[PDB]
DNA sequence: TCGTGCTGAGTGATATCTGCTTTGGGTGGGTGGGTGGGTTGAGGCAAT
DNA sequence: AGCAGATATCACTCAGCACGA
């Protein structure tokens, strides 16, 4: 009989089709638990029951093709241990074996069954197999010539990624003489293309005709990997590794991501130049990479809920905010309201009001004020860290550039654009191009920014809030001069901050005793940054409040009063529409959709504090 | 040279004649202890916990008494107090100061070995090892000594204050 | 209406000869282009 | 040296007829 042999080995692809469908129709995951000494782990109901036919079974009901392999499986049952070594040393045969069983199966479930699930759909897919766990995860400085052409792991970290490459798959031909077509398969590469037409009647030799849009295609690409910080030996420059992912894995990983990659470690000739069969005795490796791996429900409701019914929820959050600084009360305070944030308000005949919040923190620099917005970006769903005047970072403004890698003009947006509806941290505004302060005033004041430069004329919206950083001209702030000198920006850049902050280090024998004995213990409850992060989330998500009757008459007295204060102008109207932004926020974090006066009243108390200081 | 530099420390000559995007990015090594790139072609960020040693001459040249010490330095007065300890060297002349270092230096041209026979230098394999074990070496501290740094603190912040003024 | 040549010129086909051109670099040019590469150094200009 | 175009000399298919069966 014609008897069917992978090509150099003496493995008959008839038993390997046999031994992996053996091993899919019947396994249980407590073969894999006593290979691995956890025998004394198992259950009676998940150990003890199929696992890849429930895999199959889900697959079927959810439509997907794709199916996840543990190698270390194969080793667990007694049949499959020279399939796993195969796989290990023949992966494209063997993977090829594997997808034609698994679809053989997937079709047997259901003849097997009689489920009323349609055939036609199952026939016409295509299905894969994506092994992982294959051994120990190699160096890409170990990568010797005996590695051809095996399976291979290696993590790394992700540095570019090209463009959707369409791959060719079936080619599709038509006669120049009698329309007719046909579809030729491609092996290798190589179109089959007809010497002449299929047709009796109709035999026009070298007539044949490519239609390229009426053919079939695959998603094809290519990714630059660097070996991981721990491989470098000494401390030279890394080395890097190129890859190749089709289909589901393409767009799997982007770039900085750290992953670990499991494909086959495979060579290919390079051609020494167009015209010509000629090729390059040096070899390109590479990895076709056939599994990559990257390293609100209810209850989460109910739990933000019952969070929100605690009597001391502002004082909870407070403290969650920022567990290592030490008494700062109030700028916590005011940093959970910007957090928080207002109500953005889309008014037809009066155009756009915002509900954003701006915090400025200034004082000597012994204090702490770096890491208050190191740990605002660490709560803040949406930011960027930034530092005026600083090349490391992306910008502040949208500017023209060119794509180096693809020789391209790319209109790249600015830290500020990026930051939209979150919360952007500047560390250093003290020095700042002027340039920079111009497009951070249009921001503050249109909440958008314009370019119109390279024959490009548009608008980004940078609809976020700034909580920016401010030293001294000289070592201290100097109490008898006031803030506007010591701080060193213009009056108007300074007056449009809702809430200003002086948190200065005035020398106090208590107060330096308990700080050396907070810093010194260093070396009420407190709320996971995660947990925070997805609370702050939902209520600028979903809450919206509303200020009422109450509300606007304490807003008025208010307001009033403090005008009264002062011919020296103690406030202006300003300070009623940061009051009111205030509120809206402070609602917010109760989730409240009504503003009542216990907001206004804290409203009025946090903005009298900070002109207290001015 | 800074990634060369990467948990180690790094030797940096005319630390003053830096150019300012150096000094931004000695910055970023001491605040974050971090190496981030943003370019098109690439876009790599690498961890630097690097300590710098820096070398740097006063704004004249020579340090002048007359005006005060954070007038001779050009450098920011921020970078000035992350720096852990900064050792002022200076000049001064002196008959026997000078007498020493002359005859130091004269033996040194001539013998070219070092003068001193009062001790023996320890020898640097020695040394380097010695350090490395010490590296290796994880202490720990305690509470009274907790305690006692407090105490010196305050001391310290009243005296710092008063001379300040 | 099968078998066996003899004739045959037509309709091929495949075994067989005749002319570029190339690498890359100014020992092919700038009426082939600068998004197919080269490319670091000096020089002039505007915004700063 | 390799590659693409071309010339020309190489066979093979259907064509059909004479003998006899
Ligand atoms: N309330 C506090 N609680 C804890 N640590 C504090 C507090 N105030 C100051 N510190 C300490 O002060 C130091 C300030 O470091 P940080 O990075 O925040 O400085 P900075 O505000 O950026 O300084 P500069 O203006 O000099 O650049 C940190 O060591 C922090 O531990
Ligand atoms: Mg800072
Ligand atoms: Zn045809």
């Amino acid at each position: 009989e014609p008897l069917r042999i992978i090509w150099g080995t003496n493995v008959s692809i008839q038993e390997c089709t046999t031994n992996f469908r053996n091993f899919l129709m019947s396994f249980k995951y407590k073969f894999r638990k006593i290979l691995d000494e956890r025998e004394e782990f198992i259950n009676n109901t998940t150990d003890e029951e199929l696992y890849y036919i429930k895999q199959l079974n889900e697959m079927r009901e959810l439509g997907t093709s794709n199916l996840n392999l543990d190698a270390r499986n194969l080793l667990a049952y007694k049949q499959t241990e020279d399939l796993y070594h195969q796989l290990l040393n023949y992966p494209q045969e063997v993977i090829s074996i594997m997808d034609q069983t698994i679809k053989d199966c997937m079709v047997s479930l259901i003849v097997d069954n009689n489920l009323d699930y349609d055939l036609d759909e199952i026939e016409t897919k295509f299905y894969k197999v994506r092994p992982y766990n294959v051994g120990s995860c190699k160096g890409m400085r170990e990568l010797n010539p005996n590695d051809i052409d095996k399976l291979i792991n290696l993590k790394g970290l992700v540095l570019r990624s090209t463009p959707v490459i369409p791959d060719m798959k079936v080619a599709f031909f038509k006669c120049n003489v009698c329309d007719h077509t046909m579809a030729v398969e491609i092996d290798r590469g190589v179109i089959q293309e007809p010497a002449r037409c299929e047709r009796i009647d109709c035999n026009e030799p070298n007539s044949m005709s490519l239609i390229h849009n009426r053919c079939s295609f695959a998603d094809k690409q290519v990714i630059k990997l660097q070996e991981t910080p721990d491989f470098v030996p000494d401390g030279q420059t890394p080395h890097s590794i190129s890859l190749c992912v089709y289909d589901e894995l393409v767009d799997s990983c982007r770039a900085g991501d750290r992953i670990e990659v499991t494909g086959t470690f495979r060579s290919i000739p390079i051609r020494a130049n167009s015209r010509q069969r000629v090729l390059k005795s040096l070899y390109k490796t590479y990895v076709d990479v056939v599994h990559v791996k990257k390293v609100i429900t209810d209850q989460d409701l109910a739990k933000i809920r019952e969070v929100a019914a605690r009597e001391d929820l502002y004082s909870l959050l407070a403290r969650s905010i920022a567990p290592s600084i030490y008494e700062l009360e109030d700028v916590k305070k005011g940093i959970l309201l910007q957090l928080f944030g207002g109500t953005n308000k889309t008014f037809t005949k009066g155009g756009r009001y915002r509900g954003d919040i701006n915090i400025l923190l200034c004082g000597d620099p012994s204090t702490s004020k770096s890491q208050i917005l190191q740990y605002v970006h660490k709560i803040t769903p949406r930011g960027v860290y930034t530092s005026g005047k600083g090349s490391s970072a992306v910008g502040l403004t949208a500017y023209i550039t060119r794509d180096v890698d693809t020789k391209q003009l790319v209109l790249e947006s600015g830290a500020l654009v990026l930051s939209d509806g979150g919360v952007c941290c500047i560390d250093e505004f003290d020095k700042m191009s002027d340039s920079t302060r111009s497009v951070l005033h249009e921001v503050m004041e249109q909440q958008t920014i314009s370019i119109a430069k390279a024959g490009i004329i548009t608008t980004l919206n940078a609809r976020s809030s700034i909580l920016a950083s401010a030293n001294p001209i000289g070592s201290r702030y100097n109490p008898n001069l006031p803030v506007t000198e010591n701080i060193d920006l213009p009056p108007p850049l300074l007056s449009r901050f809702d809430l200003v902050y002086l948190v200065l280090d005035k020398v106090d024998e208590k107060n330096d005793r308990e700080l050396a004995k907070h810093l010194t213990n260093l070396y009420d409850d407190v709320l996971p940054v995660e947990f925070l992060t997805m609370y702050i989330s939902y209520a600028k998500e979903h809450i919206h409040p509303i200020i009422t009757e109450a509300a606007k008459t304490e807003l008025v007295r208010a307001y009033v009063g403090m005008r009264k204060m002062g011919k020296r102008i103690t406030a202006t109207t300003r300070q009623l529409e940061s009051m009111i932004r205030l509120a809206e926020a402070h609602a917010k974090m109760k989730l409240k959709n009504v503003v009542e006066l216990e907001d206004v009243q804290e409203a009025v108390r946090l903005i009298r504090s900070a002109i207290k200081d001015y | 040279a800074l990634v060369l530099a990467d948990n180690g420390i790094c030797c940096i000559d005319e630390f003053d004649k830096m150019d300012e995007s150096d000094r931004t990015a000695i910055h970023e090594v001491m605040e974050q202890q971090t190496i981030s790139i943003s370019k098109a072609g690439i876009n790599t960020t690498l961890n630097a916990r690097t300590s710098i040693l820096a070398a740097a001459n006063p704004l004249y040249g020579r340090y002048n008494p007359r005006l005060s010490p954070l007038d001779n330095i050009n450098l920011p007065a921020a970078l000035l107090s992350r720096f852990d300890i900064l050792f002022l060297m200076l000049d001064i002349p002196s008959r026997d100061d000078d007498e020493k270092l002359a005859e130091h230096v004269t033996y040194v041209h001539m013998h070219n070995k070092q003068p001193d026979l009062d001790f023996t230098p320890v020898e640097p394999s020695k040394m380097r090892e010695y350090i490395a074990y010490a590296k290796t070496k994880r202490p720990v501290m305690s509470e009274a000594v907790n305690d006692y740094v407090v105490q010196a603190y305050i001391r310290l912040r009243q005296d710092s204050k008063r001379e300040m003024d």
